RNA sequence: GGGCGGCAUAUCUGUUACACGACAACGCAGGUGUCCUAAGGCGAGCUCAGUGGGAACAGAAAUCUCACGUAGAACACAAGCGUAAAAGCUUGCUUGAUUAACGAUUUCCAGUACGAAUCGAGACUGCGAAAGCAAGGCCAGCGAUCCUUUGCGAAGAAUA
RNA sequence: AUGAUUAGAGGCGACCUAUUCUCAAACUUUAAAUGUGCAAACAAACCGUGCCUUAGCCAACUGCAAGGCCGGAAAGAAAAGAAUUAGAGGCACCAAGUGGGCCUUCUUCGGUAAGCGGAGCAGGCGAUGCGGAAUGAACCGC
RNA sequence: GAGUACGACCACACUUGAGUGAAAACACCAUAUCCCGUCCGAUUUGUGAAGUUAAGCACUCACAGGCUCAGUUAGUACUGAGGUCAGUGAUGACUCGGGAACCCUGAGUGCCGUACUCC
């Protein structure tokens, strides 16, 4: 039964991801952009592998990430959405039920651009879900997901264009 | 030069492959196991001719290599090359020493054959029965370059397959034959019921 | 295509599934086979553990005997059987663990005979005094059970835990994880464990949600019933003076709806029906 | 071997079955073991603790010591000409209770039980008869048993 | 033959080796004389290698996210074996790598020693809510007599 | 599965999926034959709210563990093919030669091979003649 | 006839598709003052009962894939013992015994305990 209430689409977190790519001054700034924008502390996260056409090394902090979840992630996906002004490529979708935008200015969100930091621009990434994805996350009893239950790239697609009301362009690559 | 075939017959040793233990292995001389028209469909050649070894013994690539030379010389030019397939089926898997009874006398590889039993398919040819004469005397011809004693023989099934010649076309009309490549699956009643499987 | 299938008919071949427990997730079976685990020179003497396990909704508590038929329940205490006593509402707090701890011990001391040996404590002060045990005579010994839940500093499996030791049994434990424990310090503060025992805890958070709600998901039938935040602590008393009164005590007190199975030849008709309705079609 | 190290030669030995690896099990730990007990000594590859030597694989005898996690079990040796008895440590997850006196205690019980019954008077259980005795044997089916020229055209193959 | 070469001179893994154990060659393929205050001990969390879907710069390969993933990864170093709510990875606390009353065993074996290892009994401990686990890093990594050298036999008390 | 390996087929050439030709001392799901441990009633094992002791275990004992004591029953090991024995078992003491081995069935490694070098199980010769293979340490018989 | 907690053996229990599910459970679920822990109450911890069987879970099905037990392969392959057997040999067969494996095909698709609860 689809009309089931438990099979609403519901945004499960927003997560944010500035990649700077160098540990220093650069990732610091990146930290204050992204507590300025999710209200809450974030995290560096550590280079992989040693790639030498990007540096990086290894065990080095290249990147500041954020999950931002409940009211907090609908109002920045919100902003994210009207920077985008409401449009979204098919391929933005994954398979999966989730989808995600790259922003480019991150003056451009309404935060104030005091030269103290400077623009630096982010990944906006959305994963949508239903209420019981908690049976394949919790330690007890863990199971996987039924089949029926998860959230199809068509199905992620019309939440997206009738809840935020945005257009979709049915191109690839 | 190459050493005697009769000093690398009789099978004494354990099979001895190409490993990560066993380095420096030479290429075998026989590169191609196939030849004639070995793209032509199951029921285009339904005479099957086997070489089949009566001895346990070895057999060097190069033996091969020339029996699959002369058999496809013969057949190209007492027939056509498009009215036959030949499948050299004795793959040189095993690797020859050559000390060159003194001290640290374990040799170094200098070449590769393979290790044959009583019974076993050597060589097998997809014809017609136009041309049969023609594979049994190049498939002759053949046998000369190979050691031991062989033994050519008619096959009774139908080409490269596993069915029957008598059979085979009754149970390809009747549908329950399933072509793949240049051999044949009688398809089972088993799985899920498909466009196949129905029969 | 283009994308190797992972799960072939080698990989099904080659798969051993783990324990049927395992798989559902339900048992840690390195914990258990050291819990059940005892010294070969005891020769098989009886060893129990008090198994805690905690739901949405219920709390339960058993004493178990492992087996190699299948583990023996000695003793189970359930929170549903806690309104018998005066527990009308919230069965799965701090509070109602210790009372299913205290009544599994009651009951399990009345069942051995040795109920009037050992009291326990009669008031509870939520402070921590060592169990006696061998590593005059030695109370009843189980070793506590969590399973997978997660032991912090203030779950309820040490609620019922802490209200077993209360009630007579003597099992081996540290005040490090009781509600109130402050680790910096490392000590305990059985003033603030007291009052999770009583469960003014609960009482705080109704009274604070009572007061929103007169400026309505939360305590919804605590605030349907008549209860007071005042008077959580005395029922909880009564409550266990109750359970210690008469822990024998309880709640007062076939159709077939399985699906049949189709035989074999039942299913070979179906696959051949199907099968000669497609050649007729076809 | 090359070396003669405490586990060499134990690659197939010391191996776990084919999808039947894991730790022992709780049957394993539950299993109460007595002094004067016959056990067989099978190593548990992935316990690699109270491991016993690679001779003692597959070799039963008697528990002379328990202790809190091991078990000392006597084994007969063959070295030249005498046979010693080696005292082996091992911990319990290297040893199962030996079945190899239960045919003799059955046929005691059977004989207790048999002594029982002719006490009380009860009637005895009929002795079985020799299957090696004569008889009239009356065919159901008879059929030719003969060699056909059909078995060679079979027994050749292509 | 010896010599040169090499080390088959002490020793570890696979194989030869013939489904108990044992088995030769200057047989085959490789190792050892080290390294680690953590890479030892314990508790707790977590899952690995890869594979797809997707996300500014960003691409085959930088990070983020969702699934699938029986281990195809890791476990200092050679090789087996073993291991998935771990034995792997992170993290927290630690010194069980200390003593250990001449306890008893296995391996080589003459049933001698050494080196490694196993099961213990004491003391003082560490981690853990607990059951428990741990006196190193499982299995290779090492050394007689004589000589040299270091530690222990504090202070006090006893008419003995 | 891990390693190799031939060719067609169905969804640039790969890629994917079903197969297909051929393999492994240092691969293996499976798996013999020959083997190899233990047991098959007289210091034992079996039975008993049997009794005593324990500074052993268990929350306790009447439960378990261990030494005993007192009784019982004992095809003395039935019947089902249901063993056999030129079957005195154990325990020492003192010493000799020997510590170059060779051959063979079967299994086996190095070597093109060797009356070559090197192993396994077991029989021989060495140490042994006699009767046979004309002749031969070892073959056949004894 | 079922459910829950603890289990024993650890696929006849797994994997993939579909469908059905009385009661009570179990679970999704609501929430963050306190206990506790996170970048994030996602996990975890505490507090709780407005909704839902949509998931989990349990059953049923599939000429399903695996797994289990058989048959067949096959008295074949191999093999213990024997010959002053055959054969130049390679190797074979024979005599007295033992005896496989895959493919292929048939059947089946968890079972057994302790405690409490619903029918
Ligand atoms: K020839
Ligand atoms: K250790
Ligand atoms: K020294
Ligand atoms: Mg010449
Ligand atoms: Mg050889
Ligand atoms: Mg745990
Ligand atoms: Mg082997
Ligand atoms: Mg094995
Ligand atoms: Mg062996
Ligand atoms: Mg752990
Ligand atoms: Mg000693
Ligand atoms: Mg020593
Ligand atoms: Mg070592
Ligand atoms: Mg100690
Ligand atoms: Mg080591
Ligand atoms: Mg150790
Ligand atoms: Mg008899
Ligand atoms: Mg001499
Ligand atoms: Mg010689
Ligand atoms: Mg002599
Ligand atoms: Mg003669
Ligand atoms: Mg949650
Ligand atoms: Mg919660
Ligand atoms: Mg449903
Ligand atoms: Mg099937
Ligand atoms: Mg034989
Ligand atoms: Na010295």
């Amino acid at each position: 039964k689809a009309a089931n209430p438990m099979r609403e689409i519901v945004v499960k977190k927003l997560c944010i991801n500035i990649c700077v790519g160098e540990s220093g001054d650069r990732l610091t700034r990146a930290s204050k952009v992204l507590e300025q924008l999710c209200e809450q502390t974030p995290v560096l996260s550590r280079a992989r592998l040693t790639v030498r056409t990007f540096g990086i090394r290894r065990n080095e902090k290249i990147a500041v990430h954020c999950t931002v979840r409940g009211k907090k992630a609908e109002e920045l996906l919100e902003k994210g959405l009207k920077v985008k002004e409401f449009e979204l490529k098919s391929y933005n979708f994954a398979d999966t039920g989730s989808f995600g935008f790259g922003i480019d200015e991150h003056i451009d969100l309404g935060i104030k651009y005091d030269p103290s930091t400077g623009i630096y621009g982010m990944d906006f990434y959305v994963v949508l879900g239903r209420r019981g994805e908690r049976v394949a996350h919790r330690k007890r009893k863990c199971s996987r997901v039924g089949h029926s239950h998860h959230v199809t790239k068509e199905e992620a697609m019309k939440w997206f264009e009738k809840v935020h009301d945005g257009i979709i362009f049915q191109a690839k690559k | 030069a190459r050493r005697p075939s009769r000093c690398y017959r009789f099978c004494k040793n354990k099979p001895y492959p190409k490993s990560r233990f066993c380095r420096g292995v030479p290429d075998p001389k026989i590169r191609n196991f196939d030849i004639g028209r070995r793209r032509a469909t199951v029921d285009e050649f339904p005479v099957c001719i086997h070489v089949v070894s009566r001895e346990l013994e070895q057999i060097a690539s190069e033996a091969l290599e020339a029996a699959r030379i002369q058999a496809n010389k013969y057949m190209v030019k007492r027939a056509n090359k498009d009215v036959f397939h030949m499948r050299t089926r004795a793959h040189p898997f095993h690797v020859l020493r050559i000390n060159k009874g003194m001290r640290g006398a374990f040799g170094k590889p200098n070449g590769v054959c393979a290790r044959v039993r009583i019974g076993q398919i050597l060589l097998s040819m997809r014809t017609k029965e136009a041309y049969v004469p023609q594979a049994f005397e190049a498939l002759r011809r053949a046998k000369m370059k190979f050691p031991g004693r062989q033994i050519i023989v008619m096959s009774k099934y139908w080409g490269f397959t596993n069915i029957l010649r008598t059979e085979y076309e009754a149970l390809r009309d009747a549908g329950k034959l399933e072509q793949r490549g240049t051999h044949c699956k009688l398809i089972a009643p088993k799985g899920k019921i498909t466009m196949r499987n129905v029969m | 295509p283009f994308v190797k299938v992972v799960k072939n008919k080698a990989y099904f071949k080659r798969f051993q599934v783990k324990y049927r427990r395992r798989r559902e997730g339900k048992t840690d079976y390195h914990a258990r086979r050291q819990m059940v685990l005892q010294d070969k020179t005891k020769f098989g003497s009886p060893k129990y553990r008090l198994v805690v396990r905690i739901t949405n909704k219920d709390i339960i508590a058993q004493i178990v005997q492992a087996k190699i038929v299948g583990d023996e329940v000695v003793m189970a205490a359930y929170a549903h059987e806690l309104p018998a006593f005066g527990i009308e509402h919230g069965l799965t707090n701090y509070a109602a663990a210790y009372a299913t701890g205290l009544l599994l011990a009651r009951r399990t001391l009345a069942k051995l005979g040795i109920a009037d040996k050992f009291q326990g404590a009669k008031e509870a002060d939520g402070s921590y005094s060592a169990v006696r045990t061998k590593k005059e005579r030695f109370p009843f010994k189980a070793i506590l059970d969590v399973g997978l839940a997660r032991t912090t500093t203030g779950a309820r499996v040490f609620g019922v835990l802490k209200g077993a030791v209360d009630g007579g049994m003597a099992v081996p434990h540290r005040p490090n994880r009781f509600p109130g424990y402050n680790k910096e310090k490392s000590s305990l503060d059985a003033k603030v464990h007291r009052d999770r025992i009583f469960g003014k805890h609960v009482a705080d958070y109704l009274k604070q949600v009572k007061e929103e709600a007169s400026s309505c998901v939360q305590f919804s039938k605590y605030m349907a019933a008549k209860v007071l935040p005042e008077s959580i602590e005395g029922m909880y008393k009564k409550a266990h003076a109750a359970i210690r009164a008469d822990p024998s005590k309880s709640l007062p007190k076939h159709k077939s709806y399985k699906t049949k199975k189709l035989s074999g030849a039942e299913k070979r008709a179906a696959a051949k029906a199907k099968v000669a309705a497609i050649r007729e079609r076809l | 071997v090359h070396s003669y190290g405490y586990k060499s030669g134990t690659r197939h030995l010391f191996a776990k079955k084919f999808r039947k690896h894991g730790v022992p099990s709780v049957s394993t730990i539950l299993t109460n073991i007595k002094v004067g007990d016959y056990v067989d000594v099978v190593a548990d590859s992935a316990v690699r603790e109270g491991m016993p030597h690679k001779y003692y694989h597959g070799r039963t005898g008697i528990v002379w010591n328990v202790t809190p996690r091991g078990v000392g079990v006597i084994i007969n040796k063959p070295v030249r000409t005498r046979t010693l008895r080696k005292r082996i440590c091992v911990r319990f997850e290297h040893v199962r209770k030996s079945r190899c006196q239960e045919a003799f205690k059955a046929k005691e019980h059977q004989f207790q039980a048999y002594l029982a019954a002719k006490k009380a008077g009860k009637a005895l259980p009929p002795l079985q008869k020799s299957s090696r005795l004569g008889g009239i044997v009356r065919p159901k089916n008879v059929e030719v048993l003969a060699r056909r020229v059909a078995d060679y055209e079979a027994m050749v193959p292509y």
